[PDB]
């Protein structure tokens, strides 16, 4: 605050301004449909040969593994997203029924590095001088210049971290693909690194099965993302055309009896906070 | 406009910013006159030979034409031949003014209103 | 953006008209196939030879190329190299669909798709 | 209303769409000052002499 | 001649249905009218200009 | 304001009443051209001249 002395008036302040971007949210629609064929071989939860259950039994049965296996699904595409997000700042929306369009968050481009740690030479206080400067070029460019406390590498990331050199925590010990490495001290001094290692793989659309974090690269982000989830309307008879999570939806076609269901949710990830992360690759 | 955008996208709507003009506690004096040029929108004014209102610009013509002395400055735009309602009062924000060439340091923007009720600061 | 305006005005925000798309009720058959040139909202689309979704285009060879059958009626834009959401299937409008040059009457507009599950009458 | 044979399905009529306008107000600010030289001198109403 | 109020004579007679996917309701009123004058022959035309 | 749903009554009941008035526009027009000409001359694209 300026000082002057208790004899003059004073000193005028000027303000900032704002900045706004919209959004939309992308539309999911899987469905499977449900014949003969399905309600009449057996099933794990069977009495084994005996008809103990109707056959009428077996079609609940069947129908609730589907619903399970919705919602599965778009908790899938919610994770992926979260990700895509969370390393691009954009989200790229392919699909077999759906034209590439891309969802551009907003990030600062300088945030999205390029270099190289295969080169000869290269030492610990490089590799952690590099993630040092992205730590500066987020806490300049952030609004609240929030200091990064986690850096998620993927698997050849990590290879090449340590090839060459030499509780919330607590949540994630029984859990598949993601496991804390451990917190570095180092020679940071403006931030304190922990280290995450994300090895997840998800079924891509074309079912040749890609890994989750770009695993040649590394990314560095605070929890003061803080991000919002969105669900836009679902354009339904059912529910009257409005926004929930995610909707499931029975019919049938009467000759022959072929049962349809179909869910359906608008699901988007949008952080309110973009240049609140960084995506430094590695490797070639 | 007709059809609806069913996919998802992106839309950048804008960007606002505020525009503070004042930097002092003076009394504030106004007063319209007939313009001769067009005048944007807080712009600093000068009188021709004519009693018109031009936009401030030195370097007018071997003797020192009455444009070369401003008076006041604008407050909403006009056209040729309408009047427009001008600032005479008051202690002013520095770069929220229109101000041309070969004027841009501080030093020169108050050396053009040393005299006047219109006082040229900074803000913080 | 930064100055609001505080003189007296109008205009207009704008207009919008309703676009009707349906004229029967068909069973409606959808697909994605890949696109090998931008397509418009609801444009007639045929197949080349490379298997690809290019919008439909007659007296293309001495025999014709497989772009002179229709197939599809696009429902969302792409460019080259994304994959079109397409109709196979419904009863569509004669005037909300966008064809091109050379197939403008009506009787032309139905002999491209007498045969498929798509038809293509007039609204009252 | 079109005619419609009774085996066939039926027709599709189309509608009608909209249309917008805008008004911004304007500002009057009229004033009096009052002075010394103003009340004092008399008023018609006043007998002569003492007023 | 439709199956809603039972191919009972009556003046217009809405109907609406739907498609289950995707989410498009149909809308039709169906009516079977005629005005017949019983005397046909007490009203004439004249018509004056070219 | 309205909810999606909403505008679907509103846009349900306008539709409602425009068949309404397209079934008498229909009874009016009988009505006129029998009381002009003594015959009508029933068209249509989905309906033969008779």
């Amino acid at each position: 605050a300026p000082f002057v002395a208790p004899n003059v008036q004073g000193r005028v302040i000027k303000e900032s301004g704002y900045n706004t971007k919209t959004f939309k949210p992308a539309y999911v629609k899987p469905k499977h449909v449900i014949d003969p064929n399905m309600i009449i071989p057996r099933q794990p939860g069977e009495a084994l040969g005996t008809g103990t259950l109707s056959i009428a039994q077996r079609r609940d049965r069947v129908i609730a593994y589907l619903l399970m296996k919705h919602r599965a699904m778009h908790e899938n595409t919610w994770e992926w997203m979260a990700a895509q997000a969370a390393q691009y700042g954009y989200v790229d929306v392919q699909g077999q029924d759906y034209p590439l369009v891309r969802v551009d968050f907003g990030r600062d481009a300088a945030l999205t590095m390029t270099t190289d740690w295969t080169a000869a030479g290269v030492t610990l206080m490089d590799m952690i001088a590099d993630l040092r400067d992205g730590q500066r070029l987020v806490s300049d460019k952030s609004m609240s210049g929030t200091v990064i406390r986690d850096y998620v590498f993927g698997g050849d990331a990590w290879d090449q971290f340590v090839k060459v050199g030499g509780n919330v925590t607590r949540l994630w010990d029984d859990v598949e693909g993601v496991q804390y490495m451990g917190e570095l001290v180092g020679a940071n001094g403006a931030g304190r690194m922990r280290i995450w290692v994300n090895t997840q793989k998800y079924r891509d659309q074309n079912d040749q099965e890609q890994f989750l974090m770009k695993q040649k690269a590394v990314m560095g982000i605070s929890s003061a993302i803080e991000g919002v989830r969105c669900f836009g309307a679902i354009l339904d008879k059912g529910a009257g055309y409005q926004a929930l999570d995610y909707f499931p939806k029975m019919w049938d076609q009467e000759d022959p009896s072929v049962e349809y269901l179909m869910s359906q949710g608008a699901p988007l990830m949008v952080p309110a906070d973009p240049n609140a992360s960084f995506l430094l690759t590695v490797m070639s | 406009t007709s059809l609806p955008n069913y996919l998802a996208g992106n839309g950048d709507l804008g960007s606002w910013e505020p525009t503070q003009i004042f930097a002092g506690e003076a009394d504030i004096v106004t007063e319209g006159g007939a313009a001769g040029a067009d005048i944007e929108i807080y712009q600093v004014i000068a009188k021709n030979a004519a009693g018109a209102m031009v936009p401030h610009d030195p370097t007018a013509t071997e003797v020192p034409a009455p444009q070369s002395v401003a008076i006041g400055i604008a407050a909403q735009p006009a056209k040729s031949g309408q009047n427009v309602p001008y600032y005479i009062g008051g202690v002013f924000n520095h770069a929220a003014l229109g101000w041309h060439a070969s004027l841009d340091t501080l030093a020169k923007r108050q050396a053009v209103f040393d005299r006047t009720n219109i006082h040229i600061g900074n803000l913080y």
